[PDB]
């Protein structure tokens, strides 16, 4: 439901809150969430 | 980290002179002569290019986090 | 050739209209 | 490594500046020490 | 020969720091502990 | 009677028994290690 | 895999296209099956395949 990114091979995937925390293709134990889809605005100051 | 756009003290735009400065230094020109050739008169501007340390060339050596 | 190869008398003709030990030329990699 | 162009230029500048410093500073120190000796 | 200036002293110091480093004592002590000290303690 | 396991000794970074003693300059970047890091410390928890 | 009219073939995965099967394509497949004398998958078997894929895709 929510995307994730591996910490070594930078491979995108998704998890269903029941899979083991692991990259599907290289088996790394550290993954990162992906950026939000909301709008990000800055004041340029 | 990367060359500032404007000189802090007065506000002259020095962000477009980093590549030219490196090119001039490559040809053997001295630092003072290189800064003079870029028309940087005030020493407030000269310290911006003279004392800049380029750290982004070290941050770029790390493998990008996405693909 | 360079300024050194110029004749000393011709070098004397180069008059401003010497290095000092405490003004280094800037570096970027340092050493260690 | 495949270093970028800016990094290679900086390395060349650093080598040239190191050589020039090692020459000129030593020459100036040698010029000063003899004057301090004869005084 | 020729005289030794300050720049030569800094060349020697540069050689020192090129070989030793700044935290050489910590690493040397730990290497000594792992290589021989554990066996002798046993 | 053979190699019985008696414990685990923490390893000082950049020492002779550290994994970063080898790996040169290029691989030090792939492991997300700063080449300016000097070692001399342990990592506990 | 194998075409009905044609013979058995070993193919890699990327040969298949993500685009949906069109009406003339399915009609030609049916005509080839009739020429060979074969039938279509039963609706019960279609449901069994659908359940198998749904279980496999949502498995942990
Ligand atoms: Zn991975
Ligand atoms: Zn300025």
């Amino acid at each position: 439901g929510v995307k994730y990114t591996c910490g070594a091979c930078a491979h995108n995937f998704s998890l269903n809150k029941s899979d083991p925390v692991r990259c599907k293709e290289c088996g790394h134990r550290v993954i990162y969430k992906a950026r939000t889809k909301r709008m990000i605005q800055f004041d340029a100051r | 980290m990367i060359i500032p756009v404007r000189c802090f003290s007065c506000g002259k735009v020095v962000g477009d002179k980093w590549d030219a400065y490196l090119r001039l230094l490559e040809e053997g020109k001295q630092e003072g002569d290189a800064l003079d050739e870029l028309k940087l008169k005030r020493y407030c501007c000269r310290r911006m290019v003279l004392t800049h340390v380029d750290l982004i060339e070290k941050f770029l050596r790390y493998n990008p986090l996405e693909k | 050739l360079a300024i050194e190869n110029l004749h000393p008398d011709d070098r004397l003709l180069l008059v401003d209209p010497s290095p000092v030990f405490f003004l280094r030329r800037p570096q970027y990699v340092s050493d260690g | 490594v495949v270093a970028s162009k800016a990094s290679s230029s900086m390395l060349k500048i650093d080598q040239r500046n190191k050589k020039l410093n090692n020459r000129f500073i030593r020459k100036a120190e040698m010029a000063a020490v003899e004057k301090r000796k004869l005084r | 020969d020729d005289t030794i200036t300050t720049e030569d002293c800094w060349t020697v110091i540069s050689a020192f720091f090129e070989e030793k480093g700044l935290v050489s004592q910590q690493l040397d002590s730990f290497d000594e502990f792992m290589e021989t000290s554990i066996q002798d303690l046993v | 009677g053979n190699k019985v396991h008696i414990g685990k000794v923490p390893i000082m970074l950049r020492s002779k028994f550290c994994s970063l003693r080898t790996l040169d300059e290029v691989d030090l970047y792939k492991m997300k290690e700063c080449p300016y890091d000097m070692g001399g410390y342990f990592v506990i928890n | 895999v194998a075409f009905p009219n044609q013979k058995e073939m070993v193919r890699p995965l990327f040969v298949f296209s993500d685009s949906s099967i069109t009406h003339p394509e399915f009609d030609l497949f049916l005509r080839e099956l009739d020429a060979e004398g074969l039938s279509v998958m039963d609706l019960r078997d279609v449901d069994y395949k659908y359940h198998q894929l749904k279980e496999m895709s949502s498995r942990s």
